[PDB]
């Protein structure tokens, strides 16, 4: 159908510049009035800035105003959002999203306002180096439980999977805690039962693609 | 609900020397004394003037945790009514104390080989102490009729002899890590119960 | 620029009726929207402008627009409903969102089932002693975790990760994560957490020895 797929956001250090990029495909992009909002980890949506039907009618957002622009190609179906003077408080995921309702932008009224298809997480990190995890065993000791423990990894998206994901009932992965070092803290656990602890082997693949790490580890009892 | 933080008493990593020894008030919280006599850990269980079955079940307005550390042969004066260089200088029991005396050895944990004299006693003093009377004094104490100005000499000494701790010594010159409760009873409504009251 | 109001936090069992008043701020906004926002997910506009919900919505939900106060009625609640709740106007440019309403299907009490996990001897080479206990399948989620070592709580020693509530049974997971070095590993000796749930009567300690 209608796609607004997303790429361009990472990791940059304050004070510099990274452009985004949203696509468009399906619908008429030269028709639609396009929006940018963002929102940070944990917190709600908050909007940042709004472009025409290309009929040169900005209109940012406060706190943004003169550090970011909005352009649009329409004979590309593409949108973007260019970055710079990076305040680290922009550490957020943007979503890009479709616009019909508005006065002076858009010409007519024609559908409703904000269909999101958002994505392209954008972290605008400190200083600090993007570190790569440290995968430690959770073993049991005697349902039983059993886990892995990612910890000491500074970006956040990163994934787990146990025995080639062919396993997936039981298994709880948890959202990430923040330290007090700046650095991320995991942990994916699933309880199989006693009857299975020396039968099948049990390994946790844990996958982190902006540091390009990737662990197999196993876990044996004590 | 909250219990009382017995487990900040005695299993603390460090303790205090006994001429400086510590005291953590204790109020507004639930007595679990059971896990005090339900061990085989403790070597000296003596309490004074309260029941031997009724522990769980009294009520005091307050209880003081002194814990400090001596050796083997000096649990002997931690007891109301006794002399002794700790039962004078140090610690001072009253004669009407009401409370339960805790001791266990802890020669692994307060000993090392070399050495370890990070703890001391008083060893000299002009006067007994009274009691709960916490003493840290650091003059040069004088023993005979001939005047000390503060020379550590043939009778002025430093009041404070230090403890060697070492793991191949006799028994009577272990670290033993001393906890004493004492139940305060005042004109006053009780803030640590048991939990069968 | 308004600050738009909502009530949160809402609990209610399968099948039920519920409903969200946003209420906005000086010059009475017309026609708001409604969307919805699963965990991980880009939201979806649920609602048109104050009524009229689009296509593809499963028409158990609507909504009344009357200038300065708005509902969000849910008729039918479903167990593959849980998300969180988002109300946005748009009169003046500088658009405002709600506070988000967390959603939480009423399921019958769980008791949880709480297991421990010691740090790895490969941590220990790091220096760094992880102390990890585990709380799962439970549905209420007001739940309490008090690391007890050697007897004594460590305040300020622990992160604990709730789950989003579970699609199939409806119970909460959540992960507590106590962090030592290797100095103060070494002189204690007995490592437990407490646990203390709506659906249990004393408390649960689930030790272990070094
Ligand atoms: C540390 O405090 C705890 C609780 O007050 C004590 O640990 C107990 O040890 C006994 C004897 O092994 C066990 O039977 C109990 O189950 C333990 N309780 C808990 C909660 O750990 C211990 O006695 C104290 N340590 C010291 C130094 O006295």
């Amino acid at each position: 159908e209608v796609q607004l797929v997303e790429s361009g956001g990472g990791v940059v250090q304050p004070g510099r510049s990274l452009r985004l990029s949203c696509a468009a495909s399906g619908f008429t992009f030269s028709s639609y009035a396009m929006h940018w909002v963002r929102q940070a980890p944990g917190k709600g949506l908050e909007w940042v800035a709004v472009l025409s039907y290309d009929g040169s009618n900005k209109y940012n957002a406060d706190s943004v105003k003169g550090r970011f622009t909005i352009s649009r190609d329409n004979s590309k179906n593409t949108l973007y959002l260019q970055m710079n003077s990076l305040r680290v408080e922009d550490t957020a995921m943007y979503y890009c999203a479709r616009d019909g309702v508005s006065v002076t932008m858009v010409r007519g009224v024609i559908g409703p306002l904000c269909d999101y298809w958002g994505q392209g997480t954008l972290v605008t990190v400190s200083s600090a180096s993007t570190k790569g995890p440290s995968v430690f065993p959770l073993a049991p000791s005697s349902t039983a439980a059993l886990g892995c423990l990612v910890k000491d990894y500074f970006p956040e998206p990163v994934t787990v999977s146990w025995n080639s994901g062919a396993l997936t009932s039981g298994v709880h992965t948890f959202p990430a805690v923040l330290q007090s070092s700046g650095l991320y803290s995991l942990s994916s656990v699933v309880t199989v039962p006693s009857s299975s602890l020396g039968t099948q082997t049990y390994i946790c693949n844990v996958n982190h693609k902006p540091s390009n790490t990737k662990v197999d580890k196993r876990v044996e009892p004590k | 609900t909250n219990l009382c933080p017995f487990g900040e008493v005695f299993n603390a990593t460090r303790f205090a020397s006994v001429y400086a020894w510590n005291r953590k008030r204790i109020s507004n919280c639930v007595a679990d004394y059971s896990v005090l006599y339900n061990s085989a850990s403790f070597s000296t269980f003596k309490c004074y003037g309260v029941s031997p079955t009724k522990l769980n079940d009294l009520c005091f307005t307050n209880v003081y945790a002194d814990s400090f550390v001596i050796r083997g042969d000096e649990v002997r004066q931690i007891a109301p009514g006794q002399t002794g260089k700790i039962a004078d200088y140090n610690y001072k029991l009253p004669d009407d104390f009401t409370g339960c005396v805790i001791a266990w050895n802890s020669n692994n944990l307060d000993s090392k080989v070399g050495g370890n004299y990070n703890y001391l006693y008083r060893l000299f003093r002009k006067s007994n102490l009274k009691p709960f009377e916490r003493d840290i004094s650091t003059e040069i104490y004088q023993a005979g009729s001939t005047p000390c100005n503060g020379v550590e000499g043939f009778n002025c000494y430093f009041p404070l002899q230090s403890y060697g701790f070492q793991p191949t010594n006799g028994v009577g010159y272990q670290p033993y890590r001393v906890v004493v409760l004492s139940f305060e009873l005042l004109h006053a409504p009780a803030t640590v119960c048991g939990p069968g009251s | 620029i308004q600050m738009t109001q909502s009530p949160s936090s809402l609990s209610a069992s399968v099948g039920d009726r519920v409903t969200i008043t946003c209420q906005t701020s000086q010059d009475i906004s017309n026609y708001l929207n409604w969307y919805q926002q699963k965990p991980g997910k880009a939201p979806k506009l649920l609602i048109y402008d104050a009524s009229n919900l689009e296509t593809g919505v499963p028409s158990r939900f609507s909504g009344s627009g009357s200038g300065t106060d708005f509902t969000f009625t849910i008729s039918s609640l479903q167990p593959e409903d849980i998300a969180t709740y988002y109300c946005q106007q748009y009169d003046n440019l500088p658009l405002t969102f709600g506070g988000g309403t967390k959603v939480d299907i009423k399921r019958t009490v769980a008791a949880p089932s709480v297991f421990i996990f010691p740090p790895s001897d490969e941590q220990l080479k790091s220096g760094t002693a992880s102390v990890v206990c585990l709380l799962n399948n439970f549905y209420p989620r007001e739940a309490k975790v008090q690391w007890k070592v050697d007897n004594a709580l460590q305040s300020g020693n622990s992160q604990e990760s709730v789950t989003e509530q579970d699609s199939k049974d409806s119970t909460y997971s959540l992960s507590s994560t106590l962090t030592l070095s290797k100095a103060d590993y070494e002189k204690h000796k007995v490592y437990a957490c407490e646990v203390t749930h709506q659906g249990l009567s004393s408390p649960v300690t689930k030790s272990f020895n070094r």
